[PDB]
Parts: structure tokens; sequence; C-alpha cells
RNA sequence: GUGGGGGGACGAGCAGGGGGCUCCCAAGGGGGGUGAAGUCGUAACAAGGUAGCCGUAGGGGAACCUGCGGCUGGAUCACC
RNA sequence: CUCCGCGAGUGGUCGGGGUGUUUACUGGGCUUAAAGCGCCCGUAGCCGGCCCGGCAAGUCGCUCCUGAAAUCCCCGGGCUCAACCCGGGGGCCGGGGGCGAUACUGCCGGGCUAGGGGGCGGGAGAGGCCGCCGGUACUCCGGGGGUAGGGGCGAAAUCCGUUAAUCCCCGGAGGACCACCAGUGGCGAAAGCGGGCGGCCAGAACGCGCCCGACGGUGAGGGGCGAAAGCCGGGGGAGCAAAGGGGAUUAGAUACCCCUGUAGUCCCGGCCGUAAACGAUGCGGGCUAGCUGUCGGUCGGGCUUAGGGCCCGGCCGGUGGCGAAGGGAAACCGUUAAGCCCGCCGCCUGGGGAGUACGGCCGCAAGGCUGAAACUUAAAGGAAUUGGCGGGGGGGCACCACAAGGGGUGAAGCUU
RNA sequence: GUAGUUGGCGGGUUAAAGGCCCGCCAAGCCGAAGACGGGUAGGGGCGGUGAGAGCCGCGAGCCCCGAGAUGGGCACUGAGACA
RNA sequence: CGCAGGUCGCAGUGGCAAGGGGGACCUGACUGUUUAACAAAAACAUAGGUCCCCGCGAGCCCGUAAGGGUGUGUACGGGGGC
């Protein structure tokens, strides 16, 4: 599943420390936060670089946004988005709606 | 020995039925498997020759539909032990 | 999915032989199925044998006499000698001299009577009594 | 539910494999086969064996019936087992002593398990110190 | 389904048993092979070309009038196909499955779908293979050939 | 003909591990199963006295009880 | 004591064969007795439409070289017959050579459309995924009316209520569900799917002189989907409710009832991979009386709420009931077969020990899959019949029953 | 699973072909049509049983082939032995 | 970095430099801190768990007072226990 571990991937800087459940809950976090994630703007699949918690940017069109701690967007925030960057969504109705 | 041919309730070429609550119990069956008597229903009884057709007193009269699980059924009468022989034949329940 | 039609032309033989039918319709065909039938009408279980002709490979209209106590083919096609006739003949057959077998012979398809006295053996096809 | 399975003209192997599949599920081939006689049977696969008698001990007779039938406990001398055998015939447990060798032998009944009313025994005395039992309780030899 | 359906159909066309040149037809071979290069420039597909034909124009069959088979006759006057016609219908109805499974990543009835229309695409490519009509190293890469959409 | 040093192929044997394959002995326990009916209840068979059973989870001297979903092998082949 | 079987033999324990169609090629079974994997995609294998031409691999016929001797079968002869020995023929299931046949299988080539797939048309459908909206009901919250009960039960009690309850009205919030219509109705491979509108998909049925031309079936191993409970992390939480708390009942009551109550139930991502996952009935194809209800399509006739509507009849495809032939131990199945056949896969071989132990693999875990043996045992088991019995149903009857009555006995002394 | 393992080229040795052995080159060879591993067994002519298909090996004794001479190795002579 | 050949010693990482190893029990998870000058530990801390006081004009604490810390903070937070 990873690239040279088994289950403990991410969290295989580690080493035997801090125990099974401490290093499973760091990877469940971590392959989200280092895996790839659509950018809220142009929809890019790309890895979006964490200036710090809960700071995301865009390397592709430069989108410099806030959102979770360690994932760009959270349950909650992903439906309290500003309506600005729901614009493909609003014509997509108007596309369905209109005929 | 596998009694009845119908299972106990005609469900038909489905997996799986919606399933109901019984009134007076909760055992209950799915939609099919559970008696759905049917009574006519009306507030107070022939009152209607001291009411009704005096005052003006207009009275309502509403079709109540109840169901039930073989427990129930069985307990109120609904639903006897038939014969085998009397068990092929299709009678109303009395409404 | 069809697979043998000889089987299924004789079987149902025995399906509208038994119901006391007085014809029996055939489809789809092939010469295997003709070549036996006319076997069958030569020892005198089988009537005419009509023949229709559609675009779906042709059909036979049997005329059935009640000549016939069992029939079915022999599955799978056995190779048999010529000295091994006699075995196959107690297997399938009652009594030394009532029943026949079809053979599929390299002289044609013949009555294990006829490939008995030609001295040659072959692929079992049927056997009718 | 229909023709039985392989049955091709060409389906010779394939049939053949598949018949042998289920002969493991006979009992009578899979301990015949498997070794399972020669490896718990205390006779070892032989008809009888000899052996030391220990102690007269006496087992009791299934339910129906009401009687102790009086057997022997024996231990084998090629194997060490210890068996409880069987000592027919009226009588026939005065002949038997404490450390005489005694030759042990089935004592038949169904697949060679016990026998009718006696629970749990399989093996029967016939040899006491090299003179069969039936003999002297028949009078025709003496014990040595 | 392939398998264990609850309707085995038997829909089908009953063509004549030895289908002949119809009387009525005011149209020569040549003009009946003319037509179907027509519509096949026109961009329908062998299948529908044959309806065209016989709802529009009266011709009942190519074959007993021509002697020819549709794609036998488009193949003559340079119509060449990149597949054979069932095979690309099968390619086409997976990609719009595959295109559809992007946005709805749990729609499991329609990914039995696409495993039932992604088998029947590789029976056929069993036998084309085996009749050299698409070359022996032909491989269905749903990315490969995206441009069959 | 030889006697030393050595190199070579074959290769016993003795030292060691290494792995299994097996097989015994082992304080103590672990789940079991047979007797003959000793104790406590009465869970299953009838609507067995709370219809029964299947999977799963929790709980309890014990049989077992309860929650969820399923089945009739139900005590109903039957609404208007 | 007498009789029975065999007799220079006759017994006991073992092993093989028969027994035994309990290993089933001939020749078993799998609804309920043991036995169809929960469902499906498919590799090897096995099995596969029709016609024409070629080869002759299989196959068939003849012949040859062989398949040591002994052993085996037949015939003749010699020991007194016999056992045995000698002579001759056959076989010893096969290998190869030559010459012939081409019916079936195989291969090669050409051609078809009947199986299959791909299409077009109008319809059907709780088929799926996503978005938006609604319907009552419910619980709670705020306010107004009105006092004193409410709730619950077999009966109570716990409990709620005098900081205003239950009940009624005006508003708000929330989660789950989709009543009637509604059906042995529909869809789906199984699991499963029931409010409306919409978008994206899927799979079928029917109608068809549309396209390809056998492209097919089954499928070990391999894969995917797979109720409920449960596990991992997040959100949510109205009602219900494992565990627990309390009120009762009880001999006991860690149960059944009541009040209350937390996971859970719901949504999302993942895991688990089991179920009376059932039609206890594997999948594909053909043939074999019928009558009847209903769903979809279509064609013909008659009417029209002039409708996509209704009725009658035919075909195709589903879904129920009764029932030919036939089958079955029987219940029963019977064109939706458990009938007559053709294929392929899975499974079973008395009960208990036991879905247990060891091993392996899988899983976060719970656990799951695969899965014995020693030992013990003579039955376990299916269906049906007669009865017995029931805190099942119905009817009939009786002062050794009751109802309406009369007199008593049971207490004292005494007789027994 | 295999790493002289599978093959090629050149050699040595042999009475004689051969990864039999050696120098170099390559990555091949086997496997679910069941490798590899484990267990059991000398193979055949044949024998017992059954009406037969078949099942079993009493496939000990007689004949043919094989291997061995307390366990493991290595040589002399000789046409031939590693006796 | 490799290959081939020859060759010397008792000894070739020849001096210098430079791990003995294995099994088992108790105990603290671990890295970390500690009685400067007799105790380095199994003690303290720790990440993780959980409980309590608190909606900010709070809670807890400092100051005689003026006033201050937590606080340029706000329950995914501050403080207080285990
Ligand atoms: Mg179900
Ligand atoms: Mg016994
Ligand atoms: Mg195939
Ligand atoms: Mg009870
Ligand atoms: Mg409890
Ligand atoms: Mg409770
Ligand atoms: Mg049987
Ligand atoms: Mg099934
Ligand atoms: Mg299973
Ligand atoms: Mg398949
Ligand atoms: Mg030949
Ligand atoms: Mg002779
Ligand atoms: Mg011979
Ligand atoms: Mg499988
Ligand atoms: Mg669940
Ligand atoms: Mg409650
Ligand atoms: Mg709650
Ligand atoms: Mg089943
Ligand atoms: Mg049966
Ligand atoms: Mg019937
Ligand atoms: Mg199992
Ligand atoms: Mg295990
Ligand atoms: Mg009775
Ligand atoms: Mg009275
Ligand atoms: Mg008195
Ligand atoms: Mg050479
Ligand atoms: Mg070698
Ligand atoms: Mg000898
Ligand atoms: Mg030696
Ligand atoms: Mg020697
Ligand atoms: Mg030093
Ligand atoms: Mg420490
Ligand atoms: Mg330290
Ligand atoms: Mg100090
Ligand atoms: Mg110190
Ligand atoms: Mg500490
Ligand atoms: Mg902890
Ligand atoms: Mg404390
Ligand atoms: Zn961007
Ligand atoms: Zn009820």
């Amino acid at each position: 599943p990873f690239s040279h571990t088994k289950i403990v991937g991410p969290a295989g800087r580690y080493g035997a420390r801090y125990g099974m459940g401490i290093r499973r809950k760091v990877t469940t976090i971590e392959v989200k936060q280092r895996g790839k994630h659509r950018c809220p703007s142009c929809r890019s699949l790309v890895r979006l670089e964490r200036l710090a918690f809960g700071i995301w940017h865009c390397p592709k069109c430069g989108h410099t946004f806030a959102g979770g701690a360690y994932v760009p967007q959270t349950i909650l925030g992903k439906t309290i988005a500003p309506e600005e960057l729901k614009g493909v969504e609003a014509e997509k109705a108007k596309w369905k709606e209109a005929a | 020995p596998k009694k009845r041919k119908n299972r106990g309730r005609k469900k038909g070429d489905k997996g799986r039925e919606p399933y109901v609550y019984c009134d007076n119990c909760g055992k209950v069956v799915p939609r099919s498997k559970a008696i759905r008597l049917t009574v006519p229903y009306s507030p107070v009884p022939p009152d209607l020759a001291r009411e009704l057709e005096k005052q003006g007193a207009i009275i309502s009269r509403y079709l109540v539909t109840k169901t039930y699980c073989i427990n129930c059924a069985v307990f109120f009468g609904i639903i006897k032990v038939r014969p085998r022989e009397e068990r092929k034949k299709r009678v109303p329940l009395q409404q | 999915v069809m697979l043998d039609l000889l089987s299924n032309a004789l079987t149902a033989i025995k399906n509208a032989e038994a119901m006391g039918k007085r014809q029996v319709v055939i489809w789809p065909v092939n010469k295997l199925i003709y070549y036996t039938l006319r076997v069958l009408q030569r020892y005198g279980y089988v009537g005419e044998i009509e023949y229709i002709d559609d675009g779906r490979g042709g059909k036979y209209v049997v005329q059935l006499l009640g000549k016939i106590n069992d029939i079915g083919a022999i599955r799978p096609r056995f190779p048999v000698k010529y000295r091994e006739i006699v075995e196959w003949e107690q297997k399938y057959l009652p009594a030394r001299q009532i029943g026949i077998l079809v053979i599929s012979t390299s002289q044609g398809v013949m009555s294990h009577l006829e490939a008995k006295e030609k001295k040659i053996g072959g692929v079992l096809l049927a056997y009718v009594y | 539910p229909g023709k039985k399975s392989p049955y091709g003209l060409f389906a010779g192997g394939k049939l053949k494999k598949k018949r042998q599949k289920f002969r493991w599920n006979d009992v009578t081939y899979k301990r015949r086969m498997l070794g399972l006689a020669e490896k718990y049977d205390p006779l070892e696969g032989a008809p009888m064996a000899r052996g030391i008698v220990l102690e007269k001990v006496g087992v009791e007779a299934r339910k129906p019936n009401a009687a102790v039938r009086k057997c022997v406990r024996v231990q084998l001398v090629k194997n060490g087992k210890v068996v409880t055998a069987f000592v027919p015939y009226d009588g026939g447990l005065n002949y038997i002593n404490e450390h005489d060798e005694v030759i042990i032998e089935r004592i038949g009944g169904p697949e060679g398990k016990s026998l009718g009313d006696i629970p749990g025994v399989r093996f029967k005395v016939v040899k006491v110190n090299g003179v069969s039992l039936w003999a002297i309780w028949r009078g025709k030899k003496q014990k040595p | 389904p392939h398998r264990s359906r609850h309707k085995k159909g038997r829909s089908s066309s009953v063509r004549p048993p030895h289908p002949t040149v119809p009387t009525w037809i005011q149209y020569t071979p040549e003009e009946v092979e003319q037509l179907a290069v027509e519509l096949a420039r026109r961009g329908f597909p062998p299948s529908q070309i044959g309806i065209i034909l016989r709802d529009q124009y009266g011709i009942p069959l190519v074959k007993p009038i021509t002697g020819k088979k549709l794609t036998k006759i488009l193949e003559e006057h340079g119509i060449k196909q990149e597949l054979p016609e069932d095979l690309l219908n099968l390619i086409r109805r997976a990609l719009r499955i595959r295109k559809h499974l992007e946005e709805h990543p749990k729609d499991m009835a329609s990914r039995r779908g696409l495993q039932l229309v992604e088998s029947k695409i590789h029976r056929l490519i069993k036998y084309y293979k085996r009749v050299g009509k698409i070359p022996q190293d032909f491989v269905y890469n749903p990315e490969a050939l995206s441009h069959l959409a």
C-alpha cells in the first residue's frame, strides 16, 4: 500500500515508539494531508502546499486560502464555502433547469 | 414438513419486504403475513334516534383498518386454526 | 445451449410417442438425423419422413406407428469394434431377437445387424426397441 | 440435479480425478490409505499379542443386562500399552493369576470394537502361559 | 446480465426463408450500393444504414438484391472501420460508463454494468483476434482508447 | 625404486551449528465427552405456558435473558 | 440325553474380495432423510449449430513384426481315473509397419443463420448514484387559555406536575419515515429497492426483410459484490433501545410488565464477510394436456370520460393457483418440474466426538475460511398412520356437574 | 521451485554422446495439464475375489529386470568388478 | 572497483585505532530530568486518558491600595486535580 511499508507508511519515521494506536492516528491524518487535493479555485488534482495549519496554497493557480488544520477542507467547512467559488455548480443548475 | 406452499406470507418475486408494526403488539411481520382487518367505525353507536335527526348533530363514520400479527390475530378471533382441507379455501375475514 | 441434435431428436420421438401422437416435428436437423431415421424406417419403427424447407436448416415430420417401446441416443459416441458389438448389444436391448442399435460405420449408418454381416464396427449412435 | 457431470468422450482424466476425490469420504478407505489401523491399535496390525496380567478387574454389563463381566488388565510386551482383556467361560477367571503371560486376541464384535453388553473392551484372553484357555476349561489339558 | 437473468426473451425478426429480390423494387444493384455509400459517408453505422434503406428507400435486404453484405459493400468503396461495428459500440458504452463512474464512485449498479460490458469486450477481442479482423497485439486499454468515444 | 613440501578431484570420520520432519517424557490446566442419576432450577417438545429457530452483540449460578436484522421449519395458505 | 452341519478335518482372531447401485463408467443421491458455494465475472479443462470440398489424426476392416517362459481358456494324449505331465490352437485388452473406408470426432478451406452478441422504435419498472422540495406524525423550545392532576397497569408503584403539567391555541427547531392507494404488483444476480421534480447511468421485455456470422455453455484455481450485529475515525441524535438505574411480581426473578436509560440504530470514509444469505430447489438448452388470476409489449375485433382509456381474442415475455403424462418414501413436483433428455461445476457416503484440535491464510479486533483423529456408539434420521396429551379451537351431555333449592357433614358426647 | 540451475561456444575425460566435468557467454528451465515438499513402495510376468464392470496385493514362494553384501568411501587385476 | 599469477611470516583492520555474545524474570513504555559535595533510581517529567471551575464584567492568582498576571487570549480556550 505504501512505498516501502505495509501499514505504518507516513508514520514510519517514528520507528517502534509511541504505541500502535498513537502511530495509527498519525497515519490516518497524514495520508489525507500528504495526498492529492483538488484546488477549490482551479479544481486541479495537485499536492497543495500547507504553509501553516489552516493555510493552504495551490502551486498551479496560486490560490491561497484558509482551510482545515491538516486537510484543506473540513467536512463542515465544505458546506460553508464562499459562493464566489461556487460558480461552476451554480451555472450547472442553470444549464439543467433551462434545458 | 413444509406446511403451506405459500410459506405463510404472499411475498412474491422479491427478496425483502418493507414490514410494518403491529397494533397491540410489535412482534409483527412483514407487509405480507400481517393481518389487516378493516371495520366501519363510528363514534356514539345507535344514538341516531336521539341524535343526528335531533338538533343538527352531523355525525361522521370513519373506515379504520387494523394491522395485527399471528399472535394478536389468533387472540382476537380474527383467525382460527382451520383443518388441513379447509386451509386452501379462501374466505373473507368478516370484513 | 443446444449441443447434440441427434439426442434432441431421439428424445422428441420418445416424448411424442409416449403421448400417443401420430407425428412429430424435428428441428434443427443434420444428415446424421436423416440417416438414422432411414434406418429406423427400414425396420418399421417409423412411418414416412417428409422434409420441409425453411431458412433455418430444414425440418423432418415423422409419422409414428406405436412401434417404439423405448428409444434414445447412446452418449458418448463410443467407438466399437466388430467383435465387441455383441457386448454392446446386450447392454441396450431386451432379448436376442428384439431391438436394434444404430451404428455409424465407415460405409454409412446401418443397424447393428447390417454391421455384423459386413463384419465392421464403428461409432455407436442410438438404440431402439 | 442433472446429467451426473463429466460425461464427455474425452472426459476420462477429469472423471477419474473427481471419483478419486470422493473416495476420501469413505472412512474405510481413508483408514486403510492413511495407515491408521497400524498406528493406534494396541495389537499394532497383528491378530494377537502377548501380555502380562497385572490386576483382575471387573467391568459391568450395560444397562438392560445386569452382571459383572470378569476381565483382566494386561500390559503388552511388544508395546507396553495396558489393555483390558475379557476372560471368557464360566470360571475362566479362576485359571488366571497375576504376572502370567497370556496371549491377547480380539473379542470380535462389530468393526473390531467392543462386544454386545461389555462396554469398552476390545480383547479377550485365548492363551495362559502357552496353553489355550478353552483347553484348560474343557479339561483337555492343564495349566503349566 | 449474461447469466441468471429473470427473463429470456424471444424478440427477433423473422426473415423470409429464401429471400429473393422484390418485384416492386425500383433500384438496380448499382443504385442500391451507391445509396449505402452516401449513408456511410453521411456517418450512419452499418446497422443503422440498413434501417434507412428499408424504412426510407424500401430496400428489404441488400444481400439478395446485390449478392453482398452491407459491410462488404461499404468495404469496397473505401469505407473502412477502425474496429468492427459491434466492438466499437461496446467500447463507446464503457467510456460513457467510466465517465459516469468518475463523478459517482459509489454507483455499484453501474459498476456491475461496466463489468458486464467490459467482459463482452473481452469475448469479442478473443474472437476477432482468432479470425484476424483485428491485430493480434490489440489490448483493451480504456485510457488508450479515449479517442473512440 | 624412493623419501619430504605442496597442489587437485573423490571423499569417509570427528567436531559444530541451521532447518525441519517426526517421536517420547513433563509440575501444572484447558476445553471436552461419556457413566448413574446426586444436587439447583425447568430451557425445548402443546399457543410447553414469554411461538420457535438462524446470525451477531451485551448480560447472568446454570439451563438462558435482552437488543437488531432474517425465516416459518407457525398457532395464519383467508381482508375490504 | 438327543439331534444338526461338515468331516481328516473343523473351528477362533485378523487382511482382501463378495456382501455393496455404502464410491455408482455400466450404475447412487443433494426441497424435507447427509449433501447446491450467499450471488455473480471469468483462466485451464470439459462440452459445443448447419451445408460444401480436402486430409485421414482419432475411429473401423485386413495383414505383418511383436507383446519371453511359466500361469489362463479350448482340444488331443500319457500316468489305474484324478490331481499332474506332454502335444496343438486361442488369449495374455497393448506398441509399431503396410494396405484399405470416410459415417462420426479432429484439422484446413469456402459458404450460411437457427444459438449468441450489436442495433432501431414506442412503451414499463420502489433498478442505481446525485441534487432540490414536500407530507403528516413525533419530541423538544417560547408565548397565551385553564386548574390539578397526568402517565402507566392485570392492579399499582416508580415517574412527570402547583417555577402552570396532561389538555387547547399561536410560532420555532430537529431527526427518522413515506401511511391509504398497495397487489403471491414491479425492478434487480444475490444482498436489496416504496413521497415529488430533476440530471447522469444500468439492465431487461416486446415490435423489426437492421448489422456480425458460432463470436456459445459450464467453470477448478483467480476476482468482485454481499442483511443485521460488530470494529476503526468524523458528524448527528427525534423515536426506539443491548448494558445499567429504579417500581413491581415472585420461593427465587440478575426474566416476562412499568418508568428511565447508554452504546447502537441515522450520514460519511474504511473493515468485517457471516444469516432459516431459503424456493432449504446450481447454471445453460430442447421436448412433454390443459384451465384459470394478474403485469409488460404487440396484433386483430368491439366500445369510448375520444385518453397513454375499457372489453373480447392471438403471440412473446414474467408472476400466482388447480391439475395431464410422468416422477417420488411420502408430504408433494408437475411448461416457473422434483417429468423425458443433452452439457459443465459444487457437494454427500451412519450417529456422537465436532465446525472441536493442530496447521495455514485473512482480520484492528470480535472472529472468519479450510478442517481432522483417537475414542465412543446401534442407531441418529425422513414422511406418513393410530392413539395419548395440550394452560389450542368447536359441538354434546350429567344433581356420582353447576344454576335455583331442601337437608345436611366438618365443631360436642357417644357407636363404629 | 531452480542458480551448474536451463541453453550456447571452446575444451577435458571416456570404449563411447551428454553440464559428465571445466573456461567463457546468456537468463533460461520447471509449475496449478500440480512444480516443489512430504509419505509410502523394489518394477513386471502375475495373483485373490466377483456373473461381470471392478476392487485388492496375500506384487512372499516360481520366472525376467534392479539393488545390496555390518554403515560410508576408494582402488588392483582382468574382456568384464570398483568384486 | 575487479581479475589473474607469484610470494613471506607465529601473526597481514600485524603498530595506532577497534562491539564479547545468548536465554529468562521484575520494573519504568520510550528520548528527557534529579539530591553542586556519600543516593541517577523502580524517583520526577512525558505523550495519551479522564474529571472539575469557567461565556469573559468569567474562573483561578498577585497587590495595602492604585491596580496587575492568565490576556495582543475566548471553550479545538484559561486555570485546577488524578
Ligand atoms: Mg432474505
Ligand atoms: Mg454393540
Ligand atoms: Mg472460453
Ligand atoms: Mg418451558
Ligand atoms: Mg439481562
Ligand atoms: Mg431494561
Ligand atoms: Mg446413497
Ligand atoms: Mg442458492
Ligand atoms: Mg460453505
Ligand atoms: Mg462464467
Ligand atoms: Mg488413421
Ligand atoms: Mg501347452
Ligand atoms: Mg506368455
Ligand atoms: Mg471458485
Ligand atoms: Mg449494520
Ligand atoms: Mg423510553
Ligand atoms: Mg441517546
Ligand atoms: Mg442451501
Ligand atoms: Mg428425492
Ligand atoms: Mg401441482
Ligand atoms: Mg467447513
Ligand atoms: Mg485455527
Ligand atoms: Mg389424533
Ligand atoms: Mg348449588
Ligand atoms: Mg362431629
Ligand atoms: Mg567429445
Ligand atoms: Mg548438472
Ligand atoms: Mg527360498
Ligand atoms: Mg559400506
Ligand atoms: Mg567386498
Ligand atoms: Mg590501544
Ligand atoms: Mg525511563
Ligand atoms: Mg535515559
Ligand atoms: Mg550527591
Ligand atoms: Mg553517585
Ligand atoms: Mg512517575
Ligand atoms: Mg494508557
Ligand atoms: Mg482518584
Ligand atoms: Zn488552484
Ligand atoms: Zn401482535
